[PDB]
Parts: structure tokens; C-alpha cells; sequence
């Protein structure tokens, strides 16, 4: 059991990278190999 | 655990679209290059294939010294990728927008980038300030050149493990303390007319308990507890303890960077 | 108004006044350029400010906000020399 | 007005990458297909692009249906686009990811579509089942040969005007009554057993009070109110929200009230 | 759990000589045409279409229960076969 | 405007911005170069 503040960061970095990163590496990386 | 925290927030990426600003003089239209652009890095310091691709289309007479723009706003350097994302675009569909200058520069905005050597030395002035409030700069003086050399390397190569094996000693303190002396923080505002605000602030009180991150805003900038406070594109509770704030949510430079702004509909 | 006492660590020439009363809002770029200017020192030459002895403050940083984390006895002191003094 | 919520409805774009499945045989490596579904349409009716694209890699006797599948579950093309992502992958990562097959079609799980006349043939099944439950079948069975063909291509064209001149017709009910008689809806669980849950239900109460999406989730669905999200059209409406209103505004085109019970999120 | 199903004819199709049948809830409509298309002695190749209400026909995966609970009638499922389509 | 109504505009707005807006462009750009 982990504070429920620590808990929240955790879930909201994983929420952040899913939103932002995870949503558009693969498309950027298909995109710049037909560039 | 912790160190899944360190992780997630050194990775940690914003996908961005650069555009060629349309009066630049080129011999042929240029496409958009997209680039996921790292949160804990410098502009000057990741984009040199974006400068590779806009200088194709340019004669050698036409091209300077790069600067970029977002929405009007010259885009400072010298402040982390993460840090300006949250400040300016965070409210923005993604892609980050950021237009690609050459001629103009804006002298009165912008610190002049002219070499990677000039973001290693700010990137080490920012660590050595951020020593000096944390431990009247004891630890970081007493690092072999090498040492330095490692923490700029595993930054500027996304080395995690590079750059936390030295790192790790910038985080510790006296066993008989419970944390820093002060915390290394700037916050930023959209609509003030200072920069930041950077004051000094302890991570524990008189009795011996942690200062949560509320603490820290009600001392400094009570004028946002309607405003968001984001710190590396989260929303951190108020209860947050700022000694393990500092200790896992600060950048490489060791300093937290902490964002207010409106919320957003 | 911020008081600023200015020290030279050599091989440096020296400043006639060291004294001096800035703005809270003037950056270490303009101090940096400010004395140059005195020290007969072209813009290709480097010029090091330090604060605490210790670390080179960015050159965006303000003044005031300096003297509020690192000001002692009324006023903020800066060491100036054309080498890296300290690392 | 309440026409902004059917423009906003109707023209709901999902962001979809069609990859090619790893074993299918190719002439030369197969480019990913990036693609706007339409939410409120069918797969095998928007994805020619799609056809033709990967279709240029393969032999002529390497070529069959072409049939999707999502983590390893085969896309049913009768069911809606938007229905199958918010079902299926909502709470994934964009954009979604579709696997592009051909050979070794899963007969146990996916219905053939043969041509475009099936799918046109499917779309009036629904509207003429729909209706029967809010008109007794009078209003879509007095209609003109027509009118059931403007519909169609209004679907088929992404004309919305074209297909509202129709279908309002469908949405509009006696002066004297407060609704239809009962409200199309179905309830999709992927958590379930039966495919999905279609009972009868009032949108008017006895006393006249008009019956929300709460009171309709607790008769035919009292298990989805305890943790779960109630997703129609990618959004998460209000429980308050008049059921009657809803059947106007949130239908597909089938004129079907497509209600999936997800878990929320986990990070 | 079984349900009552009606079923009649619509020309020219061969006639079910059992039309009263009592049928399982989970039952689909294909399981129910293939059901049918045996008695009727009709491959698999050949169509059977199946309406409800004489008015709509619901898709092969579609359960029989939940077309009874809706479209029901006197404690039976009335359903059409038809080797073409009827209605539209 | 009763306040389910405005939730459900907000939702179908916000919806569009994330799913729609973000990947419109992007994608335009990649079907050209293919
Ligand atoms: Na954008
Ligand atoms: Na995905």
C-alpha cells in the first residue's frame, strides 16, 4: 500500500504518456521513413 | 516503485510538428517534420535533424542561427521542452505547433544559442545552483570533471541509468535531516510579469513534518489555490510532499519547474 | 533597488567603482555587458560571474531574484573574472 | 440548438492505423494505412482505400474478403465503427489499431460481407426494427421506395441533410403521446455472455415524467450501477438525461441506441 | 428458459410439416434457419430468409429470446421463412 | 441550457478536439507521401 498521492502521480504519468507519446510514435516514425 | 516514477518522467515525450515560417527565403516549398520531442531536454540540444531538414531547401547565404516560435512567442532554449509544453500548448490539440525560424532573431527574447557548448554550461549552471540550495553546494563540488561530464552525456544521449548513477548523489542528505536545506523551484505564470518566481523555502518545519507542495504555493504564490498546477504535464495533489517532489519530479537540472495555469474547457 | 557589491578575481582588470545600485529586474547578460564595457573588454572576450563563490548564475536570471536566495547583509555580492574560477 | 449534437454525432471521426497481419504473403513490404473512420458507419462500407491499398501487394490468387480484427477479435462489420471502438478499444492508446486480413476468415465469429447491397440489406433491417418498437413499423412502411434509398446513400455519401430530410420523419411521434412507443436501444458488456441486452421500455412514466438513461440502466441493467463507464458515441452522458431526448439525438443512423458498459480506465 | 415459435410460410417454399416448436432462448436465427433448411431439404448454398412482424429480417446472429421478448405475441414468436426477400 | 445537454455538447467537442482535431493534419500529410 503506497500513499494515495504517490498513487495518483504514478496513474497520471502513465495517463500523460498514453495521451502524448504513446499516441503518436508510431505514426511519426512511419511518417518520416516516406519523408 | 520510485524509481519507476524517475522513468516514466525521464521519457517522457510531446509530440511536435515543425513548419517552416513561410518568409523564409527557400528555393522550394518545405514539408513538416514531426519529432517527439523529450520533456526533460533543450530545443537546441534535440533538433539538429530538424535543422538538417529546413536547411535542404535553403542556400547557405539565407541560413543563421535557428530560433523557434509557438502561437507568436519566441520559444526560450534555455527552459526544458516539458516546461514550456505545459506553460504555452498544454491547452492545444496535439501536435505541439512550433514554427522554424532562421532570419530575425529576437534579441530581446531569446538567449543567442552558438554553441552545444553553451547548454552544457547552462545546463550546469542550473545543477550547481540547485546544489548550492541544497547542500550550500557540498556534493556537487566534490565530483571529479568526469562526474559533470557523465550527467551532461547521459542527458544529451537519453541515458537514463548514465545519468542517474551520478545523479543519485545530488539526491541525498544528512541522515540526522529529513531532506535539502531549501528546495530548487521556479514557478511560472502566463499572465506575470516576472519570469519565475524562485524563493527560498524549507521541505520541513519546526516540527520536523514535510511541507506538502500546497504548502509551498500558499507561501509563494497563493494566487492559485480555477488555476491548474502542472508539473511535467500532471496534476500533482496539494498533499504531495515537496522533499519527494524534488527528490523524483524535478528535471535533470535538479530543479522543479512548476507551471500555473487557467484551467482549461 | 538592489545593492550590488562586485569583487574581481584575476587575472582581471578592476573596477573603478564596485559599488553600485541596480534594478531588481536587470539580468546577469546585462551586468556581464555592463562591465565589460569598464574592463576594456570586447564582446569575443568571456567574462564570469559567480555567486556564493561557487556556481555561474544563467544569464536570464535576474538580480532580485538572486539576492533573495543568495543576498546577505543588505546587498547581493557578485565575483567577476575573465576564467572559470570555480566549476 | 439540438442540430449541433446530430452534426456532432454524425460526423464523429476515429483515428485508425490499418497494419497488414505479419503472415499474409506479400510482393513487397506493406505500408500501414492511416485512415478517419466514420463513427456512425460500417468498416466493409468506408475502407476501400483500405482494399485497394494492400491490395497492391498481393498476388491476384493470394486475394480473398478482406476481414479485421482488433487484438485478436475479428471486427463484426454489421456493428457500427463507432460501437466496436468504444466497446473494443477506447481505453487504448490512438489511434486504433486494426489488423488487415485476408486468408483463414473465422466463420464462428464474423458474419461474410459479400457486397454492398448486404450491408444496405443490414442497415434497413435495423431501421425497420427500430421502427417497429417506436411506430409499429407505420412510419418506415409507409414510406415511398425512394425514401428508403435516401437514406442509404445519405449514409453511404456522408450527406447529412440528405439523410436528416428522411429521418426525421422516423424521430417524430403523435401530438397527444410524449415519445415512442418503446425506445430502440441495445446494451453491449464485452464482460457478458449474451451479445447484448434489447428488452422493451417506456421513455413516459405513468404520471407523465419522462424516463432518463438512469432509470432505463436500472431496469434492464441493474449491474452497471453499483465503477463502470456508460459510453454512447465515445462520450459519457449524464444518467439524468431524458431517455426520450436521446433516442433523438444520440441514434446511429439506424436509428439504434447503441449503450456500451465499459471498466473505467486503469492508470 | 424455451420459447414458442411459430412458423409460416411464404411461396414458394417447401411447407414445414412441424410449425409449432419449442426453441431454446440462445438460439440465433441462422442456427434457426439451418434447423429449417433440413426439413425443407435445402443445401447450404440455397438462401432462407427469415422475417419478424412480416416486416423486417434480423441478422443471423441475432437470438431468438430477445426477438420474443420484443416482438413476441400471445405467448409465441411468429417468424416467416422465405426463400427470397419478401420484404424490405 | 439544462445541464445534460450542455454535459453532452462539451463531451462531443472535447471528443472531436482529442480524436479527431490531433490527427487530422498528421494524417492528410502521411496519406500524400505514400
Ligand atoms: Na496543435
Ligand atoms: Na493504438
Amino acid at each position: 500500500h503506497m500513499p494515495r498521492w504517490k498513487r495518483h502521480i504514478s496513474e497520471q504519468l502513465r495517463r500523460r504518456d498514453r495521451l502524448q507519446r504513446q499516441a503518436f510514435e508510431e505514426i511519426i516514425l512511419q511518417y518520416n521513413k516516406l519523408l | 516503485d520510485d524509481k519507476d516514477v524517475l522513468r516514466d518522467v525521464w521519457f517522457g515525450r510531446i509530440p511536435t510538428c515543425f513548419t517552416l515560417y513561410q518568409d523564409e527565403i527557400t528555393e522550394r516549398e518545405a514539408e513538416p517534420y514531426y519529432l517527439l520531442l523529450p520533456r526533460v531536454s533543450y530545443l537546441t540540444l534535440v533538433t539538429d535533424k530538424v535543422k538538417k531538414h529546413f536547411q535542404k531547401v535553403m542556400r547557405q547565404e539565407d541560413i543563421s542561427e535557428i530560433w523557434f516560435e509557438y502561437e507568436g512567442t519566441p520559444l526560450k532554449w534555455h527552459y526544458p521542452i516539458g516546461l514550456l509544453f505545459d506553460l504555452l500548448a498544454s491547452s492545444s490539440a496535439l501536435p505541439w505547433n512550433i514554427t522554424v525560424h532562421f532570419k530575425s532573431f529576437p534579441e530581446k527574447d531569446l538567449l543567442h544559442c552558438p554553441s552545444k557548448d553553451a547548454i552544457e554550461a547552462h545546463f550546469m549552471s542550473c545543477m550547481k545552483e540547485a546544489d548550492a540550495l541544497k547542500h550550500k553546494s557540498q556534493v556537487i563540488n566534490e565530483m571529479q570533471k568526469k562526474d559533470h561530464k557523465q550527467l551532461w552525456m547521459g542527458l544529451q544521449n537519453d541515458r537514463f541509468d548514465q545519468f542517474w548513477a551520478i545523479n543519485r548523489k545530488l539526491m541525498e542528505y544528512p541522515a540526522e535531516e529529513n531532506g535539502f536545506r531549501y528546495i530548487p523551484f521556479r514557478i511560472y505564470q502566463t499572465t506575470t510579469e516576472r519570469p519565475f518566481i524562485q524563493k527560498l523555502f524549507r521541505p520541513v518545519a519546526a516540527d520536523g513534518q514535510l511541507h506538502t507542495l500546497g504548502d509551498l504555493l500558499k507561501e509563494v504564490c497563493p494566487s492559485a489555490i480555477k488555476n491548474q498546477v502542472m508539473i511535467h504535464g500532471i496534476e500533482p495533489m496539494l498533499e504531495t510532499p515537496l522533499q519527494w517532489l524534488s527528490e523524483h519530479l524535478s528535471y535533470p537540472d535538479n530543479f522543479l519547474h512548476i507551471s500555473i495555469i487557467p484551467q482549461p474547457t | 533597488k538592489i545593492d550590488i557589491l562586485l569583487k574581481a578575481v584575476g587575472d582581471t582588470p578592476i573596477m573603478k567603482t564596485k559599488k553600485w545600485a541596480v534594478e531588481r529586474t536587470r539580468t546577469i547578460q546585462g551586468l556581464i555587458d555592463f562591465i565589460k564595457k569598464f574592463l576594456k573588454l570586447v564582446a569575443s572576450e568571456q567574462l564570469f560571474i559567480y555567486v556564493n563563490q561557487s556556481f555561474a548564475p544563467s544569464p536570464d536570471q535576474e538580480v532580485g531574484t538572486l539576492y533573495e536566495c543568495f543576498g546577505s547583509d543588505g546587498k547581493l555580492v557578485l565575483h567577476y573574472c575573465k576564467s572559470q574560477a570555480w566549476g
